[PDB]
């Protein structure tokens, strides 16, 4: 007889633990430098999350035509599983998740203010 | 104003003991001093105060009121469980000529609201 | 001042029909629109689960104590020894009993074990009937499922099951499930691959949902649920055993507020299985759950595993196949529903 | 403002992260439990556990009372979220589970088996 210890709240207080992590700049690896703009994050974290940075991960210059206003929210949502969008910036999240390929999202939130 | 020096009479209230860290002055406070010196049915109301509160209605309504303002959940609790026994066993329409209440309502209104609930009028 | 006191003071208008049971709570509903609302908040706050037992006896006893109720129900369970029952008027009757919009749910089984109503500290006892009047909880979304023998289909559409809340319900915790005239297998086994408490047994027949075979049950949707269970199979033949069993129970460390402990026994096993003992499980239920009422049967056959399931954990065991794990026989089960806070 | 919520994206990060340090690829810290080693990440021993945070913030060999038998299953619920018990390993995995004092994992599964 083998049991099985089932946890539905591991992942969410791993998540919420890492984004304390980057919040506070503790065991942060990664460098994103966005418009001259610098922001730490987890490599790990992030070659999970978005096919692109797994690839160039395995100091990263994001190209001219992204946006830090649609990167900002999605390392948010990375870390935390949830996703804040306004009428200004869901176009620029819209297509920041289109280049970075950013798995578990649905596109269907993204039209439907579209 | 009137009021006893002792300090145990006022351990049950709970709005004396905001402003220790008065509504009128008649004898609501001597029947509330002499309640605190002596599922949720209220068939088990005590004797003591079941034979205390033997007063009219307006002086049990005065002392309802006065309870409420004192915070005293006791008292409260007793008025409150006296007054449930008066209501049970009575209609709608017996409660409201018991206690002069005026219609505010439309025919249809009471149509639905007595329709949507009529699982009690089953015996 | 009389009528001001009524008609301005609402704090106190609430406090005296919270005394007022729920047919004169429903009764007092139409005086007044303050009454309305006072009513409509009091029964806001009416989520505690209330039992009518019987130590037929039942039927007319919760005819007297339906005055004496302070919930207004929307799930009944309630359920009926059988040769006391047994014989469809009487279901009849205790269907009339309760309101339209009230979901019944009704069972016939060998035996019965219940405790004296009131307070669920007081001692079980096994054997009449008893009830089980489910209020409509905040979250908790309890609809009683059947599933009936077809003549001449044998699968069951994944609509029928969606629609009952077993299947694309992600908040489904509990599922009771009793099968009379026992298909049961197929139907327990087509949701048994879920994060679920499956609790239940085989019974004789089923008296009211608002003869033949099938799957009579319950599902506690809802996101507050925090269930265990434990299966007191043949090791478990003695009182010390019976409390070791309970013990590992209580180790679930489930709260005992608004819970019901329903035991799924045997038919075949108690007084006749333990040596010069009775009310061996019972006892050892109220030793170490002071509260939590006691209900359940004493089934044909038992489904369930040793499992707990909370809002934060699941421990099921790792089984080869995914039904072998659950159906038992001569065995107990103690499921420790509870409906949030 | 629509505000989504992934109800697999933590679930998600976690499978990634046991497949990343099961292919040993992008992990940065080494733990030698009885001579065995294992291959996993600082912020996610430090996030998963009250000991592996202590030690690994500020810079890992664990004392003889960490038997590989139960640190495996451990590491194991840490990189994804479920624990696994057999009848042999139970009072090894609940020793360390309360020497480490592993978050996410309650007590109630070791008695009441």
């Amino acid at each position: 007889s083998v049991f099985a210890y089932e946890s539905s709240v591991h992942s969410t207080n791993v998540l919420l633990s890492l984004n304390d992590q980057r919040k506070k700049d503790v065991l942060c690896d990664v460098t994103i430098f966005v418009e001259g703009q610098r922001f730490r994050a987890h490599r790990s974290v992030l070659a999970a999350c978005s096919s692109y940075f797994h690839s160039r991960i395995v100091n990263i210059t994001l190209p001219e035509e992204v946006t830090v206003k649609g990167f900002e929210p999605l390392i948010q949502f990375a870390y935390t599983a949830k996703l804040i969008l306004s009428k200004e910036n869901v176009d620029e999240v819209c297509k920041c998740v289109e280049f970075l390929s950013v798995h578990n999202i649905e596109e269907s939130c993204f039209q439907f203010l579209k | 104003e009137i009021f006893e020096v002792d300090v145990e009479i006022a351990k049950q209230s709970v709005t004396i003991k905001t402003m220790l860290e008065p509504n009128v002055n008649a004898a609501i406070l001597k029947k509330v001093i002499q309640w605190c010196t002596h599922e949720k049915r209220t068939d088990d109301i005590p004797v003591w105060d079941q034979e205390f509160l033997k007063v009219d209605q307006g002086t049990l309504f005065e002392l309802i009121l006065a309870a409420n303002y004192l915070d005293i959940k006791g008292l409260l609790d007793v008025t409150c469980k006296t007054v449930a026994n008066m209501i049970k066993g009575k209609t709608p329409e017996e409660i409201r000529k018991t206690f002069n209440i005026k219609n505010d309502f439309t025919e249809e209104e009471e149509a639905q609201v007595r329709k949507e609930n009529q699982w009690c009028e089953e015996k | 001042r009389s009528t001001f006191v009524l008609s301005n003071l609402a704090e106190v208008v609430e406090r005296v029909l919270t005394f007022l049971p729920a047919k004169a709570l429903l009764r007092v509903a139409c005086v007044c629109r303050l009454w309305r609302e006072c009513v409509r908040r009091v029964l806001r706050t009416h989520r505690s689960v209330t039992w009518i037992s019987a130590g037929h006896c039942l039927v007319r006893v919760v005819a007297e104590e339906l005055e004496n109720v302070r919930i207004l129900p929307h799930t009944v369970l309630y359920m009926a020894d059988s040769e006391t029952f047994i014989s469809m008027e009487t279901a009849l009757a205790l269907e009339k009993l309760f309101p339209k919009q009230c979901q019944v749910l009704g069972i016939v089984t060998p035996g019965i074990v219940v405790t004296p109503m009131g307070s669920g500290s007081n001692r079980p006892q096994e054997i009449s009937g008893f009830a089980l009047l489910f209020p409509q909880i905040e979250g908790i979304k309890i609809q009683p499922f059947h599933f009936i023998k077809d003549p001449k289909n044998l699968t069951l559409e994944r609509h029928q099951l969606t629609e009952v809340g077993l299947l694309d319900n992600p908040e489904l915790r509990v599922v009771l499930v009793f099968g009379y005239n026992c298909y049961l297998q197929q139907v327990v086994s087509t949701f048994s691959d879920m994060n679920i408490i499956l609790a239940g047994g085989q019974v004789d027949n089923l008296s009211s949902l608002t003869d033949a075979s099938g799957v009579v049950g319950l599902s506690f949707s809802g996101h507050r649920i925090q269930s265990a269970t434990v299966l007191l199979n043949e090791d478990v033949s003695d009182e010390k055993t019976a409390e070791a069993a309970m013990q590992r129970l209580k180790a679930a460390n489930i709260p005992e507020h608004n819970t019901i402990g329903f035991m799924f026994a045997c038919v075949g096993r108690g007084f006749q299985y333990y040596r010069a003992k009775g009310n061996v499980e019972a006892d050892a239920f109220r030793k170490f759950f002071p509260s939590v009422p006691l209900f359940g049967f004493f089934g044909n056959g038992e489904i369930g595993c040793d499992r707990i399931v909370t809002g934060n954990f699941i421990l099921r065991k790792c089984n080869e196949v995914k039904d072998d794990d659950l159906f038992h026989s001569y065995t107990t089960i103690m499921a420790l529903i509870h409906l949030g806070s």
